[PDB]
């Protein structure tokens, strides 16, 4: 028999084995970076390796390895990695060179670390909410600014997610800041809001009653 | 009641009409029918473009308003002073409504409301003054934009029906009376028979643009016309509805960028119900019927409160200055109640992608928006869509319950305001709200069973509440079917609409019929009431009848027309042996041109004075001319529709309504005129 | 031509009718309207169940036949003897068609064809004999099953309209004349006015079951009735259509196991067109119009060949024995041509998930199955759906082209056979075939552009060919819209249907109208021909008129009825001053009960002889009774519809068609009877 | 960060999913998925279920991009699409006898091709080996319908389906060994006779009414 159907063609055996460990290393790195998420800052070497190896395996082995059967493992695995990469939306957090993290991304993690270490020495949560607020506000302001840059430089769609690692890092701070540290900002607007609202809601009562009483006698 | 005049829908097949039709066929090609299709295409295109203009302007203006309000709220949330944000919201609501109310209350009061009752009356055959004037369309379109941007609990879909009718009634004439511009085209269609047919196409085009339901638009016009089946007219009406929804879809796609995506057939787009969650069993059929009972009861309460409010406004708030103030106060209160609910709402959740354009964080954790703010900041169309398509745990029952209770009373309070605004969407939003609440309760009572999907029950609630308020059954069911793009949902939607109307009709009439009645319009229903077969044409006809001889003295004609005790517009022609029927407008034209027995008038001469015929007072006749005789043989309707004295009321009513008659001559056994039947004679029976 | 009698749709509001209505309204609650809804619900349920029975039996029987044929072909493929497989296929096709043709040709010829022309005539107001008999329904249902299982190029969707009408006309009467079983219910509805209304609900229920288009069913009945708008009747008609498609969906879901999946609203289910592939641009509009031109031209060729074939069959193949042989020969040839195409087909493809119900491997590699075999072994509904929803490149143009050319002539040849069978689906399959071929050509000419999706053009081709053959525009467009569940597709579908009818009408009339004309049925169109507007009632009326005095001698009445030179069924009552209208059936009842001036008859007594009134020859009257006088005052229609002598033909035609009249009395200005207008007087103008 | 006693089920799931992904690629072109790494798939499933059994809340739905959940979903989707459940027995612990029976017949048929390779000899030596392999493949295609109540017969174990396709492409596309008997002349004669019947029927009916 020809060495294509029953057994591997030698020129395609090492290319498939190249995809085997490269996809194995990407899968291993994806899981280890899952919680807390560091996906597209730690798995970005292992992901471009998979894409390049698939590119190198597909344009005499592309015909026999991609569409050679019903269950195209190589194609669907590349589809899964591409879907995971795009759903994480870290193409917007990497430069056009894509060789490393962008300056905006690197700026976010280090002051996220600055905020996290600022939280650390203020425990020993009254102290944490007192002085470690400006660090939190600039972290929150940068997140909105980075979101705005995604809405102009990328101009994709309102509400578009950033890279998951940046979004996760912001979430951990928010859960720490608002659910455990219980840093809350009191508001004294209740009385002025009640007075203004009550006055406005009393206007239709006066208008309808005065219109009724005016027509009661000419 | 006596100031409303009926349309001259039944064309008078006089001698002049016969010669004109004979001359038209004498030409190489008869282009009359082709021009009808061209006009209907233009009606659909322009109606779609008007819907595009309203949708684009409202989206941009409401977007600017909510960005300003959200930015002000965000600034004052932490530093304090949120009472200024409430004042800014109320002032912005008042400012837009002030302009919208002023142009309606002071310039064109007929533009108030949705305009559907006026169009229903026009297709019924009775003319409300200023319905199809150019100024009315401008105020209607501008008013509805200012009303929606003004934050009122209203919808912009309803006024599209009136807007399409005005375009139909003006484009088909090829001229503008208001602008004093006469384009020398479409002079053949300057008659009531053609105009009412085109208005039905315009009204259908408005429904299709409003809801993406071209077939629902056709059935709406067919229901209101209630005429003899006209295959070519219905085909043209469907032609306009199809073009109207396509033009709205095509232009909006260009505006939204994705020209190859025709995902906006209507102003409101219900979405897709082609999912396993959106499936029902036969066990839910009694549950759906119970929802229609709720929709009928709540719709009756909605209509009863609005009737009491309308009576109060007619009695005490009839002045234009007070009408403007009332609309401004409603706008400020609407913002204030929304702000209070938003201020005191403890329910907030993370941003789960899209679902809004102005997520408002107020007093809870970062990364979370206030949930009640989304209910008010989102457009009512988008709130309806979310209620239809949302995971079964998307809505807090308390947050949704408070909004439903408040929005129910706000919509009822706002409907009768002196602003251009629709009630379709608010009724849909109310029903989708308590319908979703019903689905949440069912999921709680059945352990989150897969059949108890809250989104499916939001659709049934929206249909039940809308049916309970406007009492539309056949057109509404098809509109719901086309909007959901699922025929299988027609069966539950039909059932809920049937019981909603039946339960609602027990307590009070529909909202549109209620306001038509309050205006004392002589509205003819589909058939005579239950006390019909016991009555005959003799008991309902008006007698004695003012008739004219076939060769009548000019002085007699002038005295009959100049009589101020009555304003009859149709006169049987006798020799009292009936020979035909002549209209007051025809007589005025004959007197103006001085066509006496002692150059020949054509049918165009009668269309030249259409539709604003001069009064008899403008006619100056001398004593010598008063002794002249006028021959009415060539101008009268030679074959007016007649009924015997003993003809039953249902037979009289059916013939009058189906043919769109204005005058029905009652004759005795010898063809002697014994009575006359007009719409006021038939509409007085309830 | 003269053997067809019109329905008595216009109810005679005589004295007896007035007393019955007065008596009913005084008998506590009036349940007449409720019973109408109950009957309409039963009509929809039974019509849906009949569609379920046809679908289930055909699926099981055709499955058994094709398994036998496939097994025989598989055995003889390698061992040899495939000519026996061809003989077995032809014999099996002949055997089923033999039974189907015999029961139609020898027992009930009125069951031949789809029955749509018969129902179109019935809603037009003219009765074809034996249309709504129980034996006709049984043979129609049995015949269509044997026709489809017999392998004829036919469809089972069309006959559903006839089947629903028979159920409607029998259930509403609460009795079975054929079975001589009278259930003492629904006696009030034993009249032509109620029966025609129920048949319209039944015909609409048949359309909804056939195509899953409840709204399309309503518009079909509205088009055929062409009557005055009846809101309550249309609401009931929609009620039956909704229940019919739901009952078919619900029962089939139970049969298929998944009770929670209501994915079969009709006998044919087009599928989902909610995809980016199923989207069109404005530049494709001229292309779609060109497709309608092809559909009109091909439809004209289809109708022209069928007309020539029908003339040949009427002249030479009118004997029942020859009719059975012809149908058997067509069945054998259909299998033979299919076998030859499959045998010589050199194109096969690997088996998809559900592309082939019975994948036939013949002369090509293992794992591949003959592609041409799938075109013939699959049901035409499955072939239509696959053509609508298939990725580009799924069809080789040669095998699809050969199938289209052969199936076009087979369907044309098969239509008009003495079998119960529809033409809707074959016309859809032909159009979807060359429509897909058009899409393939466009993809080749535009480099596989995304807008040139062959599946989308298959839908346009199917609409174009169906419109080119049956010339249905408004009902068909809505049926297509509901079947595709895509409102935006209505705009191209409307356009292709408009040009298909316009181009087709240039050459020949539609298939249904063609066969109605060939049967010499007095069919009334929607309006009078354009070349007859110059005519008046005087030119079209029949004169002199046989009238009866209000107090008429019995001998005169008998002599008038016993006259064999004519068979008039309506007689104006005069004093020749018109007083009313009396029917022949009413006179027979009066003579039978000997109601003479010398207990009292009720309206039920006239309904007791309905619908098979005894002839005048069965009436035995003595010489003494011939001198007695009969008073017609209490029995005549006291207010018959009348027109003046000078009333124009379009006015006469519109009133006659809209009211469903049978007799229209023409009078002069003194109310003297001068002529009578019936449907044969109006239908003779072309 | 999670506790060290909690970041070990995550670490175990990492290399286990890495080794499952490793086999899925090197067993892809010649498909041996359900026989090479049916343990490595069950290792992923079991180790994922261990998390479900104090790490479930902090590792499965603790963020938007649920890597552990979607990776388990991908393996389950790949397992179900490959129909590897049919490829083993009910307990899912080793290959079923029918799969082993087909696999060795697959080996036997391929062994036959090598023996007769050195295409005339291949077609006429172990033809019955191809038929019994093809007949068996149709046998398991039929009992698959009845064993799991599947509506159609669409896809068995992907290794079995790939193996059958390998034989079919060799037996039909590389070598032309198939020979179905084409009775062209008997088919033509029968078909021509039947197609000639309507011509006789219509002509005889026409010629009978003529001359009465
Ligand atoms: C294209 C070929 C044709 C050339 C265009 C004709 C010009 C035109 O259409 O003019 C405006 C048109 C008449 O509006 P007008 O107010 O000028 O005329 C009333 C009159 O007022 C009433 O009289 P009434 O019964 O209350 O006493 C009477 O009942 C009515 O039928 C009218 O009478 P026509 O003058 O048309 O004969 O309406 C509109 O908005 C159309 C919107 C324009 C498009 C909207 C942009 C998207
Ligand atoms: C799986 C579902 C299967 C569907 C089951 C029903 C099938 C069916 O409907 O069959 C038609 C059958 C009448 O068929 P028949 O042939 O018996 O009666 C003809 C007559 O023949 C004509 O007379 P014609 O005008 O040609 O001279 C005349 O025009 C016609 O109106 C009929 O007259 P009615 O006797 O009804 O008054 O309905 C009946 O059995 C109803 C019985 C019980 C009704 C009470 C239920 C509440
Ligand atoms: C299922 C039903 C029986 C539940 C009863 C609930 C009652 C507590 C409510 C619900 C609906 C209400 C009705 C809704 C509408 C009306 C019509 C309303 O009539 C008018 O004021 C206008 C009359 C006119 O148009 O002339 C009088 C109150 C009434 C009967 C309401 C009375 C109180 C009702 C019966
Ligand atoms: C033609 C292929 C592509 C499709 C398969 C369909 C044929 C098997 C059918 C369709 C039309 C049929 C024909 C329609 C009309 C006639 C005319 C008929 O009578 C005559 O030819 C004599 C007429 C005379 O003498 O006036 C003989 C049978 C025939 C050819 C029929 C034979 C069977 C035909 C060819
Ligand atoms: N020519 C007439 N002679 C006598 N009574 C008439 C005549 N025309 C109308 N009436 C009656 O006078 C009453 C008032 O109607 P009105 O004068 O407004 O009628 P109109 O102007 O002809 O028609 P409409 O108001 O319906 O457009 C009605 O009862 C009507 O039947
Ligand atoms: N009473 C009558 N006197 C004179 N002519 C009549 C009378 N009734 C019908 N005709 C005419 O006789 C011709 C034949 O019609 P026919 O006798 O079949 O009418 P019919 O039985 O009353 O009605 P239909 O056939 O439409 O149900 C027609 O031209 C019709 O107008
Ligand atoms: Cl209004
Ligand atoms: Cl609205
Ligand atoms: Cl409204
Ligand atoms: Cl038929
Ligand atoms: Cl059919
Ligand atoms: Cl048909
Ligand atoms: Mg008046
Ligand atoms: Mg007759």
């Amino acid at each position: 028999l020809p060495p294509d159907l029953p057994d591997l063609d030698p020129e395609c055996r090492e290319l498939l084995l190249d995809f085997a460990n490269s996809s194995a290393e990407l899968t291993g790195c994806l899981v280890r970076s899952a919680r807390p998420v560091r996906l597209c800052q730690t798995c970005y070497p292992l992901f471009q390796q998979v894409v390049s190896k698939m590119d190198n395996i597909s344009r005499s082995c592309a015909r026999s390895l991609l569409m050679a059967d019903r269950m195209q493992i190589v194609v669907i695995l590349s589809e899964f990695f591409n879907t995971t990469w795009q759903e994480a939306n870290c193409a917007n957090c990497l430069t056009n060179n894509s060789e490393e993290l962008s300056n905006s991304t690197v700026y976010f993690l280090n002051l996220f670390n600055h905020t996290l270490t600022c939280f650390e020495h203020n425990l020993q949560y009254s102290e944490v909410c007192k002085n470690c607020r400006e660090a939190y506000k600039t972290l929150s302001s940068l997140y909105s600014e980075m979101q705005k840059m995604n809405e102009l430089e990328n101009k994709a769609e309102p509400g578009t997610h950033l890279c998951i690692d940046v979004e996760d890092a912001m979430n951990i701070t928010r859960k720490l800041w608002s659910r455990t540290f219980n840093c809350s900002v009191p508001c004294s607007d209740t009385v002025p809001v009640i007075a203004v609202s009550v006055f406005i809601l009393f206007l239709p009562v006066v208008f309808y009653l005065s219109s009724f009483l005016h027509s009661e006698q000419k | 009641s006596l100031k409303y005049e009926s349309l001259d829908y039944d064309n008078s097949e006089n001698q002049l009409f016969l010669e004109e039709e004979r001359r038209i066929n004498h030409t190489a090609f008869r282009t009359v029918e082709i021009k009808r299709w061209v006009i209907c295409a233009l009606i659909g295109i322009l109606t779609g473009l008007v819907a595009c203009f309203i949708d684009i302007v409202v989206e941009n203006l409401a977007g600017l308003k909510y960005r300003v309000i959200k930015g002000n709220i965000d600034k004052f949330t932490e530093k304090g002073g949120l009472s200024f944000s409430l004042l800014l919201w109320a002032t912005l609501n008042a400012a837009f409504v002030l302009v919208g109310s002023v142009i309606v209350a002071f310039i064109e009061p007929v533009a108030a409301g949705s305009g559907i009752p006026q169009i229903k009356c026009f297709l019924n055959g009775v003319k409300i003054p200023h319905v199809v004037r150019l100024k009315t369309l401008v105020i209607k379109v501008s008013g509805v934009i200012l009303s929606v941007v003004g934050g009122l609990a209203v919808g912009k879909e309803g006024p599209m029906i009136h807007s399409g009718s005005v375009i139909a009634a003006g484009i088909s004439q090829g001229r503008s009376t208001s602008l004093k511009r006469d384009f020398k085209i479409f002079e053949y269609f300057r008659r009531d028979t053609e105009k009412r047919d085109f208005v039905s196409a315009g009204a259908a085009a408005g429904v299709s643009a409003a809801f993406g339901a071209p077939v629902g638009g056709v059935l709406f016009s067919l229901e209101e016309g209630a005429s003899f089946w006209n295959q070519f007219l219905t085909w043209r009406i469907f032609f306009a509805s199809m073009i109207s929804t396509f033009t709205l879809n095509f232009v909006l796609s260009i505006y939204h960028g994705n020209m190859w995506d025709l995902s906006s057939p209507g102003l409101i787009n219900f979405g897709r119900f082609d999912s396993e969650k959106m499936a029902y069993t036969i066990h839910e059929i009694p549950v759906f019927i119970a929802m229609g009972v709720v929709g009928g009861v709540l719709g009756a309460v909605f209509n009863a409160l609005n009737y009491w409010l309308t009576m109060f406004r007619i009695r005490y708030i009839h002045r234009p200055c007070l009408q403007v103030i009332e609309a401004v106060l409603v706008a400020a209160v609407t913002a204030t109640v929304a702000f209070v609910l938003i201020y005191s709402s403890r329910d907030c959740q993370p941003l789960q992608g899209g679902s809004m354009s102005y997520p408002l964080q107020l007093f809870c954790a970062d990364g979370e928006y206030n949930s009640m703010a989304a209910a008010f900041f989102n457009t009512p169309e988008k709130s309806v869509v979310s209620l239809f398509h949302d995971p079964p745990g998307s809505y807090n029952p308390l947050t949704l319950g408070l909004f439903t209770l408040v929005y129910f009373f706000l919509a009822c309070w706002t409907y009768g305001l002196t602003v251009s605004a629709g009630v379709f969407i608010p009724s849909l939003l109310i029903g989708a709200a308590w319908g979703r609440l019903f689905g949440i309760s069912l999921s709680y009572l059945t352990g989150a069973a897969i059949w108890a999907d809250p989104g499916k029950y939001a659709l049934m609630g929206a249909a039940a509440q809308l049916g309970g308020i406007v009492r539309m059954t056949l057109s509404l069911t098809v509109i719901m079917m086309e909007a959901t793009s699922n025929v299988t949902y027609g069966f539950p939607i039909m059932l809920v609409l049937m019981t909603a109307k039946i339960v609602g009709d027990v307590f009070i009439e529909g909202l549109y019929d209620m306001h038509i009645q309050l205006q004392s319009v002589p509205f003819l229903h589909w058939e005579a009431p239950v006390t019909s077969h016991s009555l005959t044409a003799r008991e309902v006809m008006s007698t004695p009848v003012t008739c004219l001889r076939r060769r009548e003295k000019v002085g007699v004609i002038v005295d009959v027309l100049s009589d101020t005790a009555s304003n009859h517009n149709g006169f049987p022609v006798v020799e009292a042996r009936l020979q035909g029927l002549i209209l007051r407008s025809q007589l005025i034209v004959l007197l103006k041109h001085k066509v006496f027995v002692e150059r020949r008038l054509r049918l165009k001469d009668f269309r030249d004075a259409y539709p604003r015929f001069p009064p008899i007072q403008s006619i100056h006749v001398s004593q010598d001319e008063r002794e002249c005789t006028m021959d009415l043989s060539e101008f009268m309707n030679p074959s007016p529709y007649t009924v015997p004295q003993e003809a039953s009321l249902p037979r009289v009513f059916k013939l009058f309504r189906a043919l769109g008659l204005r005058h029905l001559v009652v004759v005795d056994n010898r063809n002697q005129v014994v009575g006359l039947v007009t719409r006021k004679d038939l509409a007085r029976y309830r």
